[PDB]
């Protein structure tokens, strides 16, 4: 949900992508500039819908 | 039979022939007044 | 045989005659215009780009506090007042196209600011 | 028959074998999308 | 007349301040001429 | 020893081998044709010309094929769609059929011309050691083609001695393989002249054959000699490629704006008759002239033959289309069945409206209805929050005349929105998409990829010519160069 | 390092060199002015004078619609200006 | 000997600006393309062809200035001064765009003697042609993008007009209309010019700190020996640096100095054939997977449907003002727009 | 999903034809005596 | 079967990173 | 070598190898067509793209039967 | 040396050196004009 | 027809890398010197 409005975009290989199409989206935009480690979700499904491997990354 | 734009077609063949000319010639003049060795 | 055989890794001498090379190149352009010193040559080659690339570099981090590119939109009026349009114009409606269809549900009010 | 006397070897070193196979494999992951389009 | 008579440095600083000054006529041109906003 | 991209230059100077490989490459580019023949024969449907000609089928090598006599198949059918017909031997299967002959016995010449490669012929007298007498060879194939050139014109496409080539009305619906006589006179310098092609080939044949003599009599001035390295193979090479380049960009511009060698019924429209509207005016001055004569409305636009009106489709237009969007035209839009007739929309008033085509540059466009004097009167909304022209405030109603849906009017809402949604395109039509499994995405037509095929192997060669030329006026520096400081100083 | 040509840095610093172009710069200068300012460009290029877009009430514009009658309709166009 | 050998004479001399057998056919050119561009930048307009006010004398600045192509009625025609168009007046003729088609015309032959000079000097010289080869990169470019391109549209007006301006809304445009971006050749196209001034930096740098010290100064380039002889910067060096930084290093300057005339020159020529095929609107625009898709399902997003949005909005926007010709009226009701904006 | 039936054999022959082409060639080379 | 093509090349191109990286041909100096 | 029928039969047409006429040869009646040709093509050219109209002549697909 | 005055390199020098001034005068100009 | 999608593939790559294999060897053996 990149967009913080509750509007996932799928930008992965097995989610309907292709190498052209395909990429790693941002952090929501509910987050911010706030640092989002792992460690501050209460899980890895919430990581991932908050695009927390972008920061990682 | 020759009509405007056949007219006109002479005039940029003819126009373009005299360029090539005054070139030339002053070309070929020139380089015959020097070039010793 | 390969033309690149003609090197050996660790040779003393050079490999080109970088003195036929600025006699081309002087020809081409015209000789104070061409480099004949392979370091200021070099210095030019990596200047250049990085050069650039800072430049574009703070591009991207100063419009990123809003100081955007030149604005020229409805600038050359007619002596009535009238609008005459530039490429300047022709090139905010594609923006406007973009700015317009960006970020579909994402907006709730009149100005992006953000 | 008389040995052709107009043949040479052919050669690859490998390093071309590598920026060979660099380009194939790129150039694939380039086109791969549009192929399955 | 030849030969190196008025000192390049001289040459130069004058046609620089030259183009500084034409160059700034244009820009004074962008807030006055046609290519104004007003 | 030698790097990859060389090997091929073992040939340089063995007329022999040289022979034997240019040997193999036709006996190749032979046999594809012969094969890329049977491809499009074991595929492509005859059952109807009208809305599935070859070049919807995603037809190449089946047009080229017709535009010079062979229209018919040995299973009975044809190209214009007659029947009983007796194309002979010479049917695409005959055609076909050679080709692939004619490799088979290019390739075993290629194998006696590699191990006999040390023929005498190749070797000077003088010299002793290999060699070929460029200038006069020249002179001698040059001889050759013109004297073929000539024949081609003067037999071939008069008809004296051969079939002629395809020729059709101004909008491909008569079209067919006719006898075509010359045309010295000025329009024969007209594209889209037939009589040109003829006068051309028996002309250019005769100059050809004259020159040809010229050449293989008169040696070449010293001076030239010289200069263009002749007695150097690898020069014959960069002007060939040059003018074989230069053939390739002309054949790429007379495909996609037409002319007497591309025939629509063959290869497609044209981009741009879509753009001026071409078979909309042919259209409407037929109509217009029934109204006159009388007609109804239904009676005029029903006198309308179905051919015509498909050329009026945007989706013929060689311009639609996508570089990966592969296929023949009909995994698109599907294989077209009827025509559902002309639509005329209509509002509450009685007004007639207009819809707005598609302009090729457009992979979507808005629907949008105006009156004659263009003032938009109904449209299609994105925000309806306040739209003033929706077909429901403007009570848009659609009328058929001619076609599946003649006689018929459509007045809610949505049935008469998708319509209009279509009249985007011109003329509305019926597509079985079943079949092909098509998705409704534009493709482009043979008329389309032979042009950007060629564009880009011209342009390609370019670089050919000009490194093959580079290379034969710089041997001597080749490898490297040496010695002195001399530069500034006459 | 040399061909026949008189070495740049000499001509810049010759006072001949100056005496002649003092005069000729400024020339050229005075002449382009001119050029721009008695209106004279406007008719070398066919150049629209701020005043000369649009007729008064019309705010279309004038648009060429066809290649051959092109310089033909070209010329109505300035018919509607004044 | 004769007068050809003479007139060869005197042209081959060595002067302070080569002139030559090709300068006959460059300088005349190349001279009146410079010309016409300098003077349509600040004279001639471009109301008559696409509304727009294209000149100093208009109000331009260095920006907005340009020489506008002609108009969509003329076609592809070639624009002659005394053609069936303009009918040999010159004031017509610029208003009517004349002055593109000289300028493109004319400059395309300025690129032909050009190169023809690189060949020409070359021979002379007596040195390699990898000179001329190169140059083919920036031909092919101007061919297909100023000649090749328009010449599968509709007409020169869609060709790119001459200016600063004037060209990023040639970009625009592609992205919008051809969406270009997504072009597997305009990407190798980037690789090439963005992977080549890669190479010119990192290895123009490689050099500089990777040199000998043949002086006593800090000012090292005075240290340099003009007359070969040794190799001036450690190539054994700069082996180990990279080899142990990146994994990867050269140690054939033939090679490494070859590899970046080919990157670049491959680069520009792909991106030339992308656009000899956006020509005949034969784009990469779309991915049939991801469309299909995306109609039966509503809620699959990805960067891509996003960018398809973004051209929708830029043609629709766009069309209007950018092609006059078409006299498009797009009521208020019918534009997409997002919400709020 | 919904993609082309002969991307797959487009893509695999494309990386393999000319990767075999090299691999013959390295080899017959790095087997050459001397 | 399209990520799989993806993932695949990929892994090739890694692969031939390695050996380039760790199995180049030694690079030697004035003789050769 | 190896002659063979064909091969004898065909010795004369490659044999006159460097052959080369003296001076400028030919060249100037050459250079005349050359410019001949460059002035042809530059018409067709014109015709097609209707920068040169000729009454008799309508570039089209009009002007057919 | 003897230097010659009217050279090859003297013609190309004016045939862009003249047009400038001339136009760099006509722009210079511009910069006064209204409505 | 109805015939299975990876049949050609399977087939395809069922020839080729055998045949590539051998080729390999052949030529490296084929291009040993003496
Ligand atoms: C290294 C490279 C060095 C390059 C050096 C280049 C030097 C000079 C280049 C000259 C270019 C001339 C271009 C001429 C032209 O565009 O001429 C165009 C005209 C055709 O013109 C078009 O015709 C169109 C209309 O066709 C329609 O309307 C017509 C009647 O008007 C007929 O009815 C026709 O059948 C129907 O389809 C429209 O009127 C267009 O506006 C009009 O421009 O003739 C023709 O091209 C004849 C064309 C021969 C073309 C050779 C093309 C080479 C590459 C092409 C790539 C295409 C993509
Ligand atoms: C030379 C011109 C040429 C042209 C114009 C055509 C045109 C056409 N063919 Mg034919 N064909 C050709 C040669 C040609 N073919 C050859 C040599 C063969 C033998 C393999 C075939 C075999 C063939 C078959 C088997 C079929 C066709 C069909 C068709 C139609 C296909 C529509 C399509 O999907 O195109 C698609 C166009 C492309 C995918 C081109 C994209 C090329 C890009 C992807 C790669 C370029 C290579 C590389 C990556 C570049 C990198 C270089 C590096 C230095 C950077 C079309 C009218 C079809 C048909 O008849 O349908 C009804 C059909 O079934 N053709
Ligand atoms: C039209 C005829 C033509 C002919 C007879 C040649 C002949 C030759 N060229 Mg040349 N060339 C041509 C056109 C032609 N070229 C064009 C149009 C271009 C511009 C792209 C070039 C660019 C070019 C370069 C840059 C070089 C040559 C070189 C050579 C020599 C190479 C020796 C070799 O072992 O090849 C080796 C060929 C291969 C190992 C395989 C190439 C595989 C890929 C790229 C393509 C596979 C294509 C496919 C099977 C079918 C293509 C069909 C075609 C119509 C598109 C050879 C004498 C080389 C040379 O001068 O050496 C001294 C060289 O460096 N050529
Ligand atoms: C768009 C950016 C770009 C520009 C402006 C540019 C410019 C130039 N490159 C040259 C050379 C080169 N460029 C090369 C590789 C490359 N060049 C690249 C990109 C560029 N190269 C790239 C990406 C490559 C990698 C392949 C090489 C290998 C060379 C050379 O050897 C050559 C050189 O000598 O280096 C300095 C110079 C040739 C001079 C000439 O031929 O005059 C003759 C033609 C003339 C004078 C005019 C006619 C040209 C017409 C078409 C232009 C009209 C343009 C108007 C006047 C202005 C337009 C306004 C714009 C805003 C659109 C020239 C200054
Ligand atoms: C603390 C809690 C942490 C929870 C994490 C949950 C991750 C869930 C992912 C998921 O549910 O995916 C569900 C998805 C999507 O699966 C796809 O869904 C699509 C519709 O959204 C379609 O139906 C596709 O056809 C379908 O394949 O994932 C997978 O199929 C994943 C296979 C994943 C293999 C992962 C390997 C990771 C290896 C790591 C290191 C290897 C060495
Ligand atoms: C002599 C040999 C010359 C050889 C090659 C010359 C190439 C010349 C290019 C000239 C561009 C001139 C632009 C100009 O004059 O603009 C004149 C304009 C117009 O400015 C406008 O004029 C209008 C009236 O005409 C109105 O007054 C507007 O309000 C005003 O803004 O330019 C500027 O204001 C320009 C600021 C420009 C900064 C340019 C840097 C360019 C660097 C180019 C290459 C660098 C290396
Ligand atoms: C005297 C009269 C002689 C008449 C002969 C007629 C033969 C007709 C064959 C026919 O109609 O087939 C019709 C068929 C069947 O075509 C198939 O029909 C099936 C249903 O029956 C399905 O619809 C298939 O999808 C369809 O492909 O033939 C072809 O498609 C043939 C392509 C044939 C290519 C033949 C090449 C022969 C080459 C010979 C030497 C080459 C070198
Ligand atoms: C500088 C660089 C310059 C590069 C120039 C590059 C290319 C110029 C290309 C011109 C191409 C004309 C291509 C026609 C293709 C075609 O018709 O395909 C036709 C096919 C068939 O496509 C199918 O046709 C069916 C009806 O018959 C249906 O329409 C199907 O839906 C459709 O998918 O499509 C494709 O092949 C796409 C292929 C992508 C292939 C990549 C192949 C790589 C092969 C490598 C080694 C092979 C060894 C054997
Ligand atoms: C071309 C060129 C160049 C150029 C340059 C220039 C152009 C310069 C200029 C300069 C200048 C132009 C300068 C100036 C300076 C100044 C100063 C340093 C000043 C000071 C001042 C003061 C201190 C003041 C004061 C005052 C007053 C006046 C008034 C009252 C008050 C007061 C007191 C405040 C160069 C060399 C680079 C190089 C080569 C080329
Ligand atoms: C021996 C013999 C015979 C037989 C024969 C045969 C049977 C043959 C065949 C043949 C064949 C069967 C052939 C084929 C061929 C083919 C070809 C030649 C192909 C080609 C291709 C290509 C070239 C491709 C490419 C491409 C691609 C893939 C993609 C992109 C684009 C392009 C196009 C580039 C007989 C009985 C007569 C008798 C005598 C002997
Ligand atoms: C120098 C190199 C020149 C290359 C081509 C030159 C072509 C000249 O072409 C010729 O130009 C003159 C104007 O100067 C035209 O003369 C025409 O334009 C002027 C305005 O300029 C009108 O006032 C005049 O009534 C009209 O006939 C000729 O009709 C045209 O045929
Ligand atoms: C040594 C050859 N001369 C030479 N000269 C120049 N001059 C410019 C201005 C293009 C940097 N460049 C090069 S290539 C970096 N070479
Ligand atoms: Mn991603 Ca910068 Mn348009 Mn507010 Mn959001
Ligand atoms: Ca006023
Ligand atoms: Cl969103
Ligand atoms: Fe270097």
């Amino acid at each position: 949900d990149i967009d913080g409005i509750r509007e996932p975009v799928s930008g992965s290989l097995l989610y309907g992508n292709n190498i052209i199409t395909g990429a790693v989206v941002p952090s929501s935009n509910a987050i911010g500039l706030h640092f989002y480690p792992i460690w501050e979700a209460a899980s890895l499904d919430e990581w991932l819908y908050n695009g927390g491997p972008y920061q990682l990354i | 039979t020759i009509t405007p734009s056949l007219k006109g077609f002479f005039i940029g063949l003819l126009s373009g022939a005299v360029v090539l000319g005054l070139t030339f010639a002053v070309l070929i003049a020139i380089s015959q007044i020097d070039k010793v060795q | 045989e390969s033309a690149n055989y003609g090197y050996k890794f660790g040779q003393e001498e050079e490999t080109y005659n970088i003195v036929a090379a600025h006699g081309y190149f002087g020809r081409l352009i015209f000789q104070y215009a061409s480099f004949n010193n392979s370091r200021s040559l070099h210095f030019f080659l990596a200047a250049w780009p990085v050069v650039g690339v800072w430049f574009t570099a703070l591009g991207i981090s100063t419009m990123a506090f809003n100081l955007n590119g030149f604005n020229f939109n409805h600038s050359v009026i007619d002596a009535k007042g009238n609008v005459i349009n530039t490429w300047a114009d022709i090139i905010n409606r594609a923006n406007l196209g973009m700015e317009v269809m960006h970020e579909r549900n994402a907006h709730n009010f009149p100005l992006d600011l953000a | 028959m008389e040995p052709n006397p107009n043949r040479q070897p052919v050669e690859l070193n490998r390093t071309s074998l590598y920026l060979g196979l660099l380009l194939i494999l790129v150039l694939a992951l380039l086109f791969s999308s549009y192929f399955f389009n | 007349s030849e030969g190196g008579r008025i000192p390049l440095w001289i040459v130069a600083t004058v046609a620089g301040m030259g183009v500084i000054v034409i160059v700034g006529l244009f820009f004074y041109g962008a807030y006055a001429g046609l290519g104004s906003s007003l | 020893g030698l790097p990859w991209y060389r090997v091929h230059t073992v040939l340089i100077n063995d007329p022999g081998r040289l022979i034997a490989a240019h040997l193999m490459h036709t006996a190749l580019v032979a046999g594809w044709a012969g094969s890329m023949a049977l491809y499009e024969l074991a595929t492509f449907d005859p059952s109807d010309p009208v809305l599935n000609p070859m070049w919807r089928q995603g037809m190449f090598v089946l047009p080229f094929m017709a535009r010079l006599g062979v229209t018919g198949s040995w299973s009975g059918w044809s190209i214009t769609g007659e029947t009983g017909i007796d194309p002979g031997f010479w049917s695409f299967e005959g055609v076909a059929l050679a080709h692939i002959v004619l490799s088979g016995l290019l390739f075993l010449a290629a194998c006696w011309h590699w191990v006999y490669w040390d023929l005498e012929l190749f070797r000077d007298p003088r010299t002793g050691e290999p060699a070929l007498d460029l200038p006069k060879m020249f002179g001698i194939h040059l001889f050759l083609a013109g004297l073929l050139c000539f024949g081609f014109g003067a037999f071939h496409l008069t008809g004296l001695f051969g079939p002629g080539m395809w020729v059709s009305d101004p909008y491909g619906l008569t079209g067919s393989v006719q006898p075509v006589a010359p045309e010295w006179g000025p329009d024969g310098f007209n594209p889209y002249n037939p009589g040109g092609v003829v006068a051309h080939h028996i002309a250019a044949g005769i100059v050809g054959i004259i020159a040809g003599l010229f050449h293989i009599l008169v040696r070449p001035p010293q001076r030239l000699y010289k200069a263009l390295r002749m007695g150097n193979i690898e020069t014959v090479l960069s002007s060939s490629i040059a003018a074989v380049f230069f053939a390739a960009f002309v054949v790429a511009g007379t495909m996609w704006y037409g002319s007497a060698t591309t025939p629509i019924e063959l290869f497609g429209p044209t981009r741009y008759q879509w753009d001026s509207s071409y078979f909309q005016q042919e259209i409407n001055r037929r109509v217009q002239a029934s109204l006159a004569s009388g007609a109804t409305l239904e009676e005029a636009w029903s006198a309308i033959p179905e051919k015509l009106a498909f050329y009026d489709y945007i989706g013929n237009n060689p311009a639609k289309g996508g570089l990966f969007r592969t296929g023949p035209m009909n995994k698109g839009d599907g294989i077209a069945q009827a025509w559902k007739g002309h639509a005329v929309f209509r509002n509450k008033e009685g007004e007639e409206l207009f819809v707005r085509r598609m302009p090729a540059f457009f992979e979507s466009f808005p629907v949008i209805l105006t009156d004659k004097n263009g003032v938009v009167k109904a449209d299609i909304p994105f925000r309806r929050a306040e739209s003033k022209y929706s077909f429901e405030q403007q009570g848009v109603t659609v009328s058929f005349y001619g076609g599946e849906l003649n006689g018929q009017t459509f007045t809610d809402p949505p049935t008469v929105k998708s319509y209009a949604r279509k009249a985007i395109f011109g003329e509305i039509f019926e597509f079985d998409t079943e079949t092909l499994n098509s998705d409704g995405i534009f493709r482009t037509s043979p008329r389309g990829w032979f042009t950007f095929a060629h564009a880009v192997f011209a342009l390609l060669f370019f670089f050919g010519h000009i490194w093959h030329g580079a290379r034969t006026l710089f041997r001597d520096v080749f490898s490297g160069i040496d010695p002195e400081l001399s530069p500034e100083q006459v | 390092g040399t061909t026949g040509e008189r070495p740049f840095s000499d001509i810049i610093t010759s006072v001949r060199y100056w005496v002649i172009h003092s005069i000729t710069i400024p020339a050229l200068f005075i002449a382009g002015w001119l050029f721009v300012s008695t209106g004279l460009a406007y008719d070398v290029f066919g150049t629209p004078r701020p005043d000369s877009y649009y007729a008064q009430e019309q705010r279309s514009i004038p648009l060429v619609t066809d290649r051959f009658e092109a310089k033909q309709q070209v010329e109505t166009f300035l018919e509607q200006l004044k | 000997r004769g007068w050809f050998d003479i007139l060869d004479d005197w042209l081959k001399r060595d002067r302070f600006v080569f002139v030559g057998w090709s300068g006959i056919l460059l300088f005349p050119c190349a001279y009146l393309a410079l010309g016409g561009w300098l003077t349509g930048t600040t004279f001639v307009t471009s109301w008559y062809t696409h509304g727009l006010a294209s000149s100093y004398l208009e109000g331009c600045n260095f920006l907005t200035v340009a020489v506008s192509t002609p108009a969509n009625s003329m076609g592809h025609s070639l624009l002659l001064l005394w053609g069936p168009e303009a009918q040999g007046d010159f004031t017509r003729w610029c208003q009517l765009g004349g002055l593109w088609t000289f300028i493109a015309l004319h400059g395309a032959f300025g690129l032909i003697g050009f190169m023809l000079r690189q060949f020409e000097i070359a021979r002379l010289v007596g040195v390699r042609p990898y000179n001329a080869i190169a140059f083919s990169a920036p031909i092919a470019v101007f061919v297909s993008v100023f000649l090749i391109y328009p010449l599968g549209q509709s007409s020169w007006f869609f060709a790119p007009s001459f200016g600063v301006a004037a060209i990023f809304r040639f970009l625009l445009f592609f992205q919008g209309f051809h969406n270009w971006t997504l072009n597997p050749f305009h990407m190798m196209g980037v690789a090439g010019v963005l992977g080549g001034a890669l190479l010119c930096a990192i290895h123009g740098a490689t050099v500089e700190n990777t040199l000998f010290q043949d002086g006593e100064g800090a000012s090292t380039f005075r240290a340099f020996n003009p007359t070969q002889a040794e190799e001036t910067y450690s190539m054994v060096t700069a082996n180990r640096f990279w080899s142990q930084i990146f994994g990867i290093a050269f140690s054939n300057k033939r090679w490494l100095h070859f590899f970046m005339l080919f990157v670049p020159v491959t680069g520009l020529w792909m991106s030339a054939i992308g656009v000899v095929g956006l020509a005949l609107n034969l784009r990469s625009y779309d991915f049939i997977s991801q469309e299909i898709r995306a109609a039966e399902d509503p809620e699959f997003e990805t960067f891509y449907t996003k960018n398809l949005l973004l051209n929708e909005g830029i043609r629709a926007w766009m069309a209007p003002q950018d092609q006059p010709h078409e006299n498009f009226v797009f009521p208020e009701e019918v534009l997409p727009r997002g919400n709020a904006l | 999903m919904e993609v082309n039936q002969l991307g797959l054999i487009a893509t695999a022959l494309f990386v393999l034809v000319p990767s075999v082409f090299l691999i013959i060639l390295y080899v017959q080379t790095e087997s050459q005596q001397k | 079967m399209e990520t799989i093509t993806y993932v695949f090349i990929f892994a090739c191109i890694i692969a031939l990173f390695f050996f380039a990286i760790f199995f180049r041909e030694p690079p030697r100096i004035t003789k050769k | 070598a190896r002659r063979t029928w064909l091969g004898d039969i065909l010795r004369p047409l490659n044999s006159e190898y460097g052959k080369v006429a003296p001076g400028w040869g030919t060249t100037p009646l050459m250079a005349v067509f050359m410019g001949l040709f460059l002035v042809f093509l530059l018409i067709i050219l014109e015709i097609y793209n209707s920068t040169l109209i000729l009454d008799g002549v309508n570039v089209s697909w009009k002007a057919l039967g | 040396v003897s230097y010659p005055i009217f050279t090859v390199r003297w013609v190309a020098v004016h045939t862009l050196a003249v047009p400038t001034i001339f136009f760099l005068g006509a722009i210079a100009a511009m910069q006064f004009i209204q409505r």
